[PDB]
């Protein structure tokens, strides 16, 4: 949240904010940052470390969220899917095998909620 | 061609009409004040794009119907001309943002923004609606004596501009290399220039060449300052001072006439 | 100063108050003397500048001065013609510039 409210320059929280989870503006470019905790001692730091994000399940409410299958995955989280499906897209080089999915890391700059028609965000009108 | 023409007239000057209109003008103006806080705009930009298209919509009902009522006497007047250029910026931004993805690199583009400040400028069609109401024309003295002026007033200011060009081009010809960071372009040189023209900080850039260039920028700087602040801004100040005094003297010899 | 109120008020309470030289000396004498009852006027942010506003009807009686004083007022509602004129001219390139430079430069264009 202090990264997304130095980069993006405004932080606005949901309406209905919850204590648990802060909610992030579809406008700015969300960049997650990670971890790693021990639990056994005490140390706990940054992970300075690439990983591979993927969006595996969405809900218009939360109680309503649903594992999407392997092609669904696919289409919504990979560059190659033809058919205007991405839920996002981030301009970093790495990738992984076959092209398929994109290779994060703490430098990468974020990731763009873009919603194209096919994807299941895309169509939403405030209830 | 005669009756059709003429009932789109007569329903076009209506005295209902423009009230409509200028009620939708005014409902623009305010959402278009609204959207300047951030803390509005972002909470209710779902309504805001919803509201934009319904403008949108009324505006290209109010200029088609204008426009086959009046015929090019509609290009005639220039009030229109306004809200003719102001409807090109918006059907033109209508159709850009259909023909990409909106997201934040799209938000993040300049030409995003430069096409949205001109719809800013549908603002501008609420002064037609403060004239009507009125605006007291408490300024309709200094407004008249200002259009008075204005003659004068561009000749003087295109010879002003006129020698800044000719300085800029002499300053780019020889001072490159001595701070490039000022004017190692010609259009940063003539910018550089014209910010001199309100003397903020003019030294700064005298010290910055004297540091590491070389100081023949004195003389230079010291005849533009004498030429440009010195006997052109004072022509501005006289010429509008004169042109004031003659609009007293006509209120003079007019409050005698009665 | 209040015994020269008292004396201005002998004269006639409406005469005393048909003026704008006398009701502004009367304000700052008022504000003055609250001081005595009251507790969060009596402090030096509210009372020695006034003090020094009272001078300036002392100065009217310096007439070379006077009548820059009489131009200043004569020519005020004027200036809030002009006044009006360029706050009008500044709102709507503010509605501009921040329209433009929100959220690049918010420094200065929020
Ligand atoms: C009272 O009745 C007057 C009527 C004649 C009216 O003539 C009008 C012609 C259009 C004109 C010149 C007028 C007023 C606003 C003017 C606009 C203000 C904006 O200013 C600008 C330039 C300056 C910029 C800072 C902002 O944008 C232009 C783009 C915009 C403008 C100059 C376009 C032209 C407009 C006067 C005769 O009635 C008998
Ligand atoms: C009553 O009928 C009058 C009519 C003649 C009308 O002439 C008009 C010509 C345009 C002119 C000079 C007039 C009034 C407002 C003037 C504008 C006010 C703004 O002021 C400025 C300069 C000062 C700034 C503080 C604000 O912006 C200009 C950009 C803007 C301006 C000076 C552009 C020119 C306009 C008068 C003849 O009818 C028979
Ligand atoms: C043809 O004859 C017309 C005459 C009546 C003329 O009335 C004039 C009264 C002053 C008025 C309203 C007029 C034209 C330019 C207007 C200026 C243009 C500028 O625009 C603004 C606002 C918009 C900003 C973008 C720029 O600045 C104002 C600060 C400035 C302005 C609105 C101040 C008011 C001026 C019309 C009657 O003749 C019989
Ligand atoms: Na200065």
């Amino acid at each position: 949240i202090m990264h997304s409210e130095e980069i993006n320059k405004h932080y606005f929280d949901c309406v209905i904010k919850d204590a648990e989870m802060p909610c992030f503006l579809f406008r700015d470019l969300f960049q997650p940052f990670f971890l790693v905790q021990d639990l056994v001692t005490g140390d706990s730091g940054s992970f300075l470390g690439s990983y591979v994000l993927k969006v595996v399940g969405g809900g218009r409410t939360l109680n309503t969220i649903r594992d999407y299958t392997e092609e669904e995955i696919f289409r919504y989280n990979s560059p190659l899917d033809t058919t205007n499906s991405l839920i996002w897209k981030t301009k970093v080089e790495r990738t992984t095998e076959d092209k398929k999915f994109y290779i994060m890391s703490h430098e990468s700059p974020g990731v763009e909620w873009l919603c194209l028609e096919n994807s299941p965000c895309y169509d939403i009108i405030p209830q | 061609l005669l009756g059709l023409q003429q009932m789109i007239l007569s329903l076009t000057q209506s005295l209902g009409f423009e009230t409509f209109i200028f009620i939708v003008v005014c409902l623009n103006t305010v959402i278009l004040v609204a959207q300047t806080f951030t803390e509005l705009e972002i909470r209710g930009e779902w309504y805001f794009m919803v509201l934009d298209s319904i403008f949108l919509s009324i505006y290209v009902l109010e200029a088609v119907l204008k426009l086959i009522a009046l015929g090019l006497e509609y290009f005639y007047d220039p009030w229109n001309n306004l809200d003719f250029f102001i409807m090109v910026m918006a059907v033109l931004d209508f159709v850009l943002l259909q023909i990409n993805s909106l997201s934040y690199s799209f938000y993040n583009h300049s030409l995003f923004r430069i096409l949205k400040v001109f719809k800013s400028m549908r603002a501008l069609r609420a002064i037609r609606v403060l004239r009507r109401l009125s605006i007291l024309t408490s300024l309709h003295e200094v407004a008249g004596t200002l259009s008075g002026s204005l003659p004068s007033i561009t000749a003087i200011l295109t010879l002003m501009f006129t020698c800044l060009f000719l300085f800029s081009v002499v300053l780019r010809a020889l001072f490159q290399d001595s701070d490039p960071k000022r004017f190692q372009n010609i259009f940063t040189t003539l910018f550089t220039l014209f910010t001199m023209l309100t003397l903020d900080d003019w030294s700064l850039i005298y010290i910055d060449n004297r540091a590491q260039g070389a100081w023949y920028i004195i003389p230079i700087l010291m005849i533009y300052i004498v030429i440009q602040y010195f006997i052109f801004l004072n022509l501005v100040i006289a010429v509008l001072v004169d042109n004031f005094q003659m609009a007293l003297l006509k209120g003079l010899e007019k409050v005698k006439l009665e | 100063l209040i015994c020269e109120v008292l004396l201005g008020w002998l004269n006639g309470f409406w005469i005393f108050w048909k003026d704008g030289w006398n009701i502004l000396n009367f304000a700052i004498v008022f504000i003055l003397f609250m001081g005595f009852f009251i507790k969060q006027l009596d402090m030096v942010a509210i009372t020695y500048p006034l003090r020094v506003l009272r001078l300036v009807h002392v100065c009217m009686a310096v007439e070379p001065l006077a009548r820059i004083i009489k131009v200043i007022l004569q020519s005020m509602p004027d200036l809030a013609n002009v006044m009006a004129l360029i706050l009008f001219f500044m709102l709507v390139f503010s509605v501009f510039g921040v329209t433009l430079f929100g959220a690049f430069v918010p420094k200065h264009f929020q």
